[PDB]
C-alpha cells in the first residue's frame, strides 16, 4: 500500500487520468414549503456508556501491555484436521454391487473358514422382474437356437429351463411338449418333472417315455 | 472493517486500479452509516486474507469521493465493482444488471467463488463471465 | 418523482444488523478511550479479543484471561451478555418460523441448526452438571420398590439369565454375518467413499476374512475393555 | 492421596491428568532426598525449585496457543497437466478411477426400465447396463470382472491398532486356556 | 404414464431425438449424468 | 415393536383387538370405557446406571452388564464442546434399543402389576397370543383390558361399570376438589375430527378421564420417567360419547359400534368394517385419518427438498419427491383419501416443485409447460416424477 501513504493529488481529474469508460426563487419556495412542513411535524450506547466512562483510569502502560491474542478453543488445529480428513475421498470397491449378496453361500463359505482356522490353531427379492422386451430378446435367440437343431434335445431342454427360471407356467410346459415329439430320454425326464402336478398325467407322461 | 483499507481520494482509487497488474481490484462504494454497507464490509473483511493472492479489496465512500457517482451510475447504498488492468470487468449475475454488484452475498464460499470465477475469466480477456450462482430472487 | 428526476438531472431489531452494530458500538468506545499514539496497532488485537470471547462463549469455555485491566474485562462480559441474549432469542425465534412454514430463506435454515445444537448440548451439559451435585434422584426406598417388581416378574416367569457367549458356539458365524452386513449395508448404495467409510469397509472386510480372530477380539473386549473412545 | 493435593486442583480440569504424572515424579525425588538427608539436619531448597518448575510448567500447560495468521488459497490459475502411467502408479490411481463394471452402472439404455435393487433403506439403486441383456431375463446378475485394486484398505494408524488388539487378545485366550 | 402421453412417439416429437439422426431407438443408451458427475470429482478442483 | 407386525398391521390388530373382547359396546347399564395415550416423557434421558447394572445382572451375566454400563459413559464431543455422559442413555449404540425395551419392561410392570401382567401374558408354558386370554373371566377380572407399549408411548384400555367407576372418580374429585368445574379447561380434544366425531365434554366422562390419569400418574414414580397430562390423550366411551378415539403411530382412528350409528355419520374412504369372531357380523366401523404431526413432517420435507438444494440437478429433485411421496402413499394408504389438507398439500407441493424446475430453466416463467417433460420416464429423458 505505498500509494496509500503518499497523498499528492495533482490538478488532473480522476476520470480522464485512467482513460475511464462509462460502461433559484422556485427552489427557495420549495425550501420554504418544506420548512412549513418540518415546523408542524442509541440504547446500546446508553448501555455501554457508563463503562466507557469507567475506562478513563486505565494507565497507558496497561494499554500497552494487553496480551496480544490467544486461541482458546484450538480452532486452528481442529480446522486443519477436519480439512485433512475431507480432502480426497475415493471410489468404492466393485464388491458393493448390491444384487449379488445371498446369505447361504456366505455362511457355508464362512463357517468352514472359521473351522479351518480353529483346526489350524489346534436372484434377490430386491431386483425388478424381467422386462417383457428383454425376455423377448431371450425368446428370439432361443427360438433361433431351437430352429438351429430340430434334433439335439439339449436345445429344447435349455429353452425350457431358461424360460422356466424366467417365466415358466404355460410357455415352458407347452414348449417341452412341443419339441418332445422321441428317442432321447431327457426331454421326458424334464417334461415329467415340470408339467405333472397331478397323478394321472404323471402316469400319462411316464407311459409315453416307456 | 478495520482490516480493509479505505480510499480517501479518487486518485487513490485510480492508482489502486493502475498499479496492480496481476490480481483483481475489488472496491465497495458505500458509506459507513448504511446497514447494507457494513455487512459486505464484514463479509469482504473475512475473505481478504484468503484471497490476497489473486485479488485485493479496497473501500471507497460516496460522500468522501463523489466524483465517480455519475460515471458508473452509483445508486443504492453499496456497489461492489471489479477491475482488471484498468478494464471494468463484467459478469451476468442474473440480477439483470451485468455491471458492478448490489445485493449482500450470504456465504463466504459463494463470494470466493465469484471472485475466483471473475478472476479466471478475466485472465483470458473475457469481458462477460457467468457466475455459478444466479441469485436473481434478490437483485 | 418528477422533482427528484429533475434534481438528479442537474445533480446526478434483527440478527443481521444487531450483532454488527454491537461490534461497532463496543469497538468505537474502546478505540475512543485509547491513547492515539498506540491506538491503531492494538485495535486489531482488540477485535481478536472480541472474536475469541465469542468463540469461548459458544464453547461454554469460561474465558478467563491472564492479566487484564478490570474495566475492559467487564465490558467484554456485558457485550457477551447482550449478544448472547440476542443470539439465543433470535435462534429460537427463527426456529418456530421454520416450523410454521414461513420463508426464512436458506442460510438461516443451515445456521439455525448449528445454533440450536449448541443450545441443546448446553442444556445437556447443565443437566449432567446439576446431576453431579444432587447425585442420583432414585433414592433407596424407591429403588427397592422398583427392583422387587423385576425380581418377582423374572422369578414368576421362571426365566434363565442370558449367559456369556461361549468360545465354542454354534451360531457364532450366523451371528457375525447378520451383525456385519447390518453395518455393511450402509455403503452399498454409494459409488464413492469418504475417508472414514472406506476405513470401516476395511474393518468389515477383515472381520469377514479373519472371523476367528475377530471373535477372540470381541470376546476379550466383552470381558475386559471398560474404557472407550469419545 | 495426591490427586487431592493443592498443586493439582488449583488448576483447570484439563491439566489434571498431566500434572499427576508431573507431580508424582517430583514427589518421589523429594522422598529420595529425604532418605539421604541426615537426621540431625534436614534441609529444603530442592522443593523450592521443584515447585517453581511445576507451577510455571502448569501455567504453560494452561496458556493455550497463540493465534495463527490466516492461510491463503494458493491461486486459481490452472496449471499444465502432467502425465505418467506405471505399474506402480496405475496401481495407485486404481483407487481413484471408476472401474469398468462401475462405469456400466452409468449407462441408461434408451427406451426401457432399469434394473433397480432395493437398498437397505428401500430406495431403488439402479444398475443400468451392468447386466447383459440376457441376464435381466434370467436374473443371474453377473460376476463379470471384479477389480481387486479399489478394495478398501486400512490406514497406517488403524492397521497396527487392530493387530495389537489381536495379539494381546491372544495372550488373553492363552491365560484362559491354561487356567 | 407412457400411454397417457400417447406412447413413445408422441413423446419423441417433444424432443431432439429426430435430430440425433437415428433411424430406430432400439440400440441406443444414455450416459448417466450422476456417474458423469463422479468422474469429474476425482480431479483436484476448486469449490467453484 | 415385535418382528411379526408392521405398524399399520398393528393398528389393524389393535382395533380388531378392541372389538373382539366382550360387551364393551353395551352401555345399557352404566358401562363405559377409556383409552389413554401417554408418552413416558424423558425415558432414555433419565435412565440411571446404578439401577441398570443391577437390573441387567438380573437378566444377563455380569461381564456383559458391566460392559453395557461403562460403554455409556465414554466422552461426548461436538467441535469445541465436550462432556462425559454420567446420567442419560446414549441411544446411538447398537444395543441401546435392547436396554430401552428392557427398561420399558420395568414401567409396564408398575402399571400392570404382577397380577394383571400375568393375566395379559399368560403362563410360561402356553403364553398367549398378542391380543387374547383364556376365559372371559380373566378378561373382566380387572378393569385394564388391553395394554400395549410402542417405544415411549403407552396404550391402556379400561372398562368400567358405575359400581367401579363412581368409586374411582369420587376418590379423585375428593382429593382434588374443583368447585368451578375446571376439569374441562385443559382436557385435550383431537382437533382433526369435526364436532360430531370428537370427545364431548361432560363432567362424568372428563372426571373419569382425569381420575384414570391420576391413578396411573401415581402408579409410576417420578424418578424413572415423567408422565404429564399435557402429553396424554384420554378417550371415554359412555352414554354420552359414541366415539372411541385414539392415534397409533401416524394414524388417527375413531371407532363406532353399529349400535350407535344413529348419531350423524358420513362414510369415508378409510372405513374399516370390523367383525366379531362369533357373530361374524360387522359390529363397528373404524374411520382412519393421517395425523397433524406427519402431515407437517411432509410439509417440512418437501420444504427441505426445495430449500437444501441451492444447486442440484432436476432429476435429483424429481427423485427426492418420488421417494418421499412413495413413502407417504405407501405407509398411509387408506388414510390419505380421507384427509383433505394432505391432498391440498400434495397439490400445492407438486406444482411447487414444477415451479422450481421452471425457474431453473429461465427467469421469465412460462404460460404453460407441457407435462410430457416432467412425467416421461427417466429412460426417455424426462424427470420420471410421479
Amino acid at each position: 500500500p505505498s500509494f496509500l501513504d503518499q497523498e499528492p493529488p495533482a490538478g488532473y481529474v480522476p476520470g480522464i487520468g485512467r482513460g475511464a469508460t462509462g460502461f433559484k426563487t422556485l427552489e427557495l419556495k420549495l425550501a420554504q414549503k418544506k420548512k412549513k412542513r418540518a415546523n408542524e411535524k442509541s440504547n446500546v450506547k446508553r448501555q455501554f456508556a457508563d463503562l466507557k466512562e469507567s475506562l478513563a483510569a486505565v494507565t497507558e502502560s496497561e494499554w500497552m501491555d494487553i496480551p496480544d491474542a490467544t486461541d482458546f478453543t484450538r480452532r486452528n488445529k481442529r480446522n486443519r484436521i477436519q480439512e485433512q480428513l475431507n480432502r480426497k475421498t475415493y471410489a468404492a470397491p466393485d464388491s458393493l454391487i448390491p444384487g449379488n449378496v445371498d446369505l447361504n453361500k456366505l455362511t457355508e463359505e464362512r463357517e468352514k473358514l472359521l473351522q479351518s482356522q480353529i483346526d489350524e490353531n489346534l436372484r434377490v427379492n430386491s431386483l425388478s422382474d424381467a422386462t417383457l422386451e428383454d425376455l423377448q430378446k431371450m425368446r428370439t435367440i432361443l427360438k433361433s437356437y431351437r430352429k438351429a437343431d430340430p434334433t439335439n434335445p439339449q436345445g429344447w431342454i435349455a429353452s425350457a429351463r431358461l424360460e422356466e427360471k424366467a417365466r415358466k407356467f404355460s410357455v415352458a410346459k407347452k414348449i417341452i411338449e412341443n419339441g418332445c415329439q422321441p428317442r432321447s430320454s431327457d426331454i421326458w425326464l424334464e417334461n415329467i418333472r415340470l408339467h405333472e402336478s397331478d397323478v394321472h398325467y404323471c402316469k400319462t407322461l411316464v407311459a409315453t417315455a416307456i | 472493517s478495520v482490516l480493509l483499507p479505505q480510499l480517501r481520494t479518487g486518485w487513490h482509487v485510480d492508482q489502486a486500479i493502475v498499479t496492480e497488474t496481476k490480481r483483481l481490484v475489488v472496491i465497495r462504494f458505500g458509506r459507513k452509516n448504511d446497514r447494507q454497507c457494513m455487512i459486505m464490509d464484514e463479509l469482504l473483511s473475512s475473505i481478504a486474507e484468503r484471497v490476497r493472492n489473486f485479488a485485493v479489496i479496497y473501500l471507497c465512500d460516496i460522500d468522501e469521493v463523489s466524483d465517480f457517482d455519475e460515471m458508473y451510475e452509483l445508486t443504492d447504498p453499496m456497489t461492489v465493482m471489479f477491475f482488471y488492468h484498468n478494464k471494468h470487468m463484467m459478469c451476468d449475475f442474473g440480477t439483470g444488471n451485468n455491471n458492478k454488484l448490489n445485493f449482500i452475498v450470504d456465504d463466504k464460499q459463494e463470494m470466493i467463488d465469484i471472485l475466483e470465477t471473475i478472476f479466471r475469466g478475466a485472465r483470458k480477456n473475457k469481458g462477460l463471465v457467468v457466475s455459478p450462482y444466479d441469485y436473481n430472487h434478490k437483485r | 418523482y418528477i422533482g427528484n428526476l429533475i434534481t438528479r438531472q442537474f445533480e446526478g431489531r434483527l440478527d443481521a444488523y444487531y450483532d454488527l452494530e454491537l461490534r461497532n458500538s463496543v469497538m468505537d468506545d474502546i478505540l475512543e478511550m485509547m491513547p492515539e499514539s498506540i491506538r491503531q496497532k492494538k485495535a486489531r488485537t482488540i477485535l481478536q479479543h472480541l472474536s475469541e470471547a465469542w468463540r469461548c462463549w459458544k464453547a461454554n469455555i469460561p474465558w478467563d484471561v491472564p492479566g487484564m485491566p478490570a474495566p475492559i474485562k467487564k465490558i467484554i462480559e456485558r457485550y457477551i451478555k447482550s449478544k448472547a441474549d440476542a443470539w439465543v432469542s433470535a435462534a429460537h425465534y427463527n426456529r418456530e418460523r421454520i416450523k410454521r412454514g414461513a420463508h426464512v430463506e436458506k442460510t438461516m435454515v443451515k445456521k439455525n441448526l448449528g445454533r440450536l445444537t449448541r443450545l441443546w448440548i448446553k442444556n445437556e451439559q447443565e443437566r449432567q452438571r446439576q446431576i453431579q451435585k444432587n447425585g442420583p434422584e432414585i433414592t433407596p426406598e424407591e429403588a427397592t420398590t422398583i427392583f422387587s417388581v423385576m425380581v418377582e416378574w423374572l422369578e414368576s416367569r421362571s426365566f434363565s439369565p442370558i449367559p456369556f457367549p461361549p468360545l465354542t458356539y454354534k451360531n457364532d458365524t450366523k451371528i457375525l454375518v447378520l451383525a456385519l452386513e447390518d453395518l455393511k449395508d450402509v455403503y452399498a448404495s454409494k459409488v464413492r467413499l469418504n475417508a472414514s467409510e472406506r476405513e470401516e469397509l476395511a474393518l468389515i472386510e477383515e472381520a469377514y476374512d479373519n472371523p476367528h480372530d475377530t471373535l477372540n477380539r470381541i470376546k476379550k473386549y466383552l470381558l475386559t475393555q471398560r474404557v472407550f473412545k469419545p | 492421596y495426591l490427586f487431592a493435593s493443592d498443586m493439582i486442583q488449583k488448576f483447570p480440569v484439563s491439566v489434571h491428568k498431566q500434572m499427576l504424572r508431573m507431580l508424582c515424579a517430583k514427589v518421589s525425588l523429594a522422598a529420595r532426598v529425604d532418605a539421604g538427608q541426615k537426621n540431625g539436619d534436614r534441609n529444603t531448597v530442592l522443593a523450592h525449585k521443584w515447585k517453581a518448575e511445576l507451577s510455571k510448567k502448569a501455567r504453560k500447560l494452561s496458556e493455550a496457543p497463540s493465534i495463527s495468521e490466516t492461510k491463503a488459497l494458493p491461486i486459481p490459475e490452472d496449471q499444465p497437466k502432467k502425465k505418467r502411467a506405471g505399474r506402480k502408479f496405475r496401481k495407485y490411481k486404481e483407487k481413484f478411477r471408476l472401474s469398468h463394471v462401475r462405469q456400466l452402472q452409468n449407462r441408461m439404455e434408451f427406451g426401457k426400465q432399469e434394473q433397480t435393487v432395493l437398498d437397505s433403506y428401500g430406495e431403488e439403486v439402479g444398475l443400468g447396463m451392468s447386466n447383459t441383456s440376457l441376464q435381466q431375463a434370467v436374473g443371474a446378475t453377473s460376476g463379470s470382472r471384479r477389480s481387486a485394486g479399489n478394495q478398501a484398505k486400512l490406514t497406517k494408524v488403524m492397521k497396527h491398532r487392530i493387530s495389537e488388539a489381536n495379539q494381546q487378545a491372544d495372550e488373553f485366550l492363552i491365560s484362559l486356556g491354561h487356567n | 404414464v407412457i400411454q397417457a402421453l400417447g406412447g413413445i412417439e408422441t413423446i419423441l416429437e417433444h424432443t431432439l431425438f429426430k435430430g440425433t439422426g437415428f433411424n430406430s431407438w432400439e440400440g441406443l443408451f444414455w450416459e448417466k449424468a450422476s456417474g458423469f458427475e463422479d468422474s469429474m470429482q476425482f480431479k483436484k478442483l476448486t469449490h467453484a | 415393536p415385535s418382528d411379526s407386525e408392521i405398524p399399520p398391521l398393528l393398528v389393524y390388530k389393535w382395533t380388531q383387538g378392541i372389538n373382539n373382547l366382550s360387551e364393551i359396546w353395551d352401555v345399557s347399564r352404566g358401562q363405559s370405557a377409556v383409552l389413554l395415550e401417554t408418552t413416558l416423557g424423558e425415558m432414555a434421558e433419565k435412565i440411571d446406571f446404578t439401577l441398570l447394572n443391577r437390573l441387567l445382572r438380573l437378566i444377563v451375566d455380569p461381564n456383559i452388564a458391566d460392559y453395557i454400563t461403562a460403554k455409556n459413559n465414554v466422552v461426548i464431543n461436538f467441535k469445541d464442546m465436550s462432556h462425559v455422559n454420567k446420567y442419560g442413555l446414549i441411544r446411538g449404540l447398537k444395543f441401546a434399543s435392547f436396554i430401552f425395551q428392557y427398561y420399558g419392561l420395568v414401567i409396564d410392570l408398575l402399571l400392570l402389576g404382577q397380577e394383571r401382567a400375568t393375566d395379559l401374558a399368560g403362563p410360561a408354558n402356553n403364553p398367549n397370543e398378542f391380543m387374547q386370554f383364556k376365559s372371559k373371566e380373566v378378561e373382566k377380572a380387572h378393569p385394564i383390558r388391553l395394554y400395549t407399549r410402542y417405544l415411549d408411548r403407552i396404550y391402556m384400555l379400561f372398562h368400567f361399570e358405575e359400581d367401579e367407576g363412581e368409586e374411582l372418580t369420587d376418590e379423585y374429585l375428593a382429593e382434588n376438589p374443583d368447585p368451578n368445574f375446571e376439569n374441562s379447561i385443559g382436557y385435550n380434544n383431537r382437533k382433526c375430527w369435526p364436532k360430531d366425531s370428537r370427545m364431548r365434554l361432560i363432567r362424568q366422562d372428563v372426571n373419569l378421564g382425569r381420575a384414570v390419569f391420576w391413578e396411573i400418574q401415581s402408579r409410576v414414580p417420578t424418578s424413572l420417567t415423567s408422565i404429564k397430562w399435557e402429553n396424554a390423550f384420554v378417550s371415554v366411551y359412555s352414554k354420552n360419547n359414541p366415539n372411541l378415539l385414539f392415534s397409533m403411530c401416524g394414524f388417527e382412528v375413531r371407532i363406532l359400534p353399529r349400535q350407535r350409528m344413529e348419531e350423524v355419520v358420513s362414510n369415508d374412504e378409510g372405513v374399516w368394517d370390523l367383525v366379531d369372531e362369533r357373530t361374524k357380523q360387522r359390529t363397528a366401523k373404524a374411520y382412519l385419518k393421517v395425523s397433524e404431526e406427519e402431515i407437517k413432517k411432509f410439509d417440512s420435507r418437501i420444504r427441505g427438498i426445495l430449500m437444501a438444494s441451492g444447486s442440484t440437478t432436476f432429476t435429483k429433485v424429481a427423485a427426492k419427491w418420488n421417494t418421499s411421496l412413495i413413502s407417504l402413499f405407501t405407509y398411509f394408504r387408506e388414510a390419505i383419501v380421507a384427509t383433505e389438507p394432505l391432498l391440498d398439500i400434495l397439490v400445492k407441493g407438486e406444482t411447487r416443485i414444477q415451479n422450481r424446475v421452471k425457474l431453473g430453466l429461465n427467469s421469465k416463467m412460462p404460460t404453460r409447460f407441457p407435462p410430457a417433460v416432467f412425467y416421461t420416464p427417466k429412460e426417455l429423458g424426462g424427470l420420471g416424477m410421479i
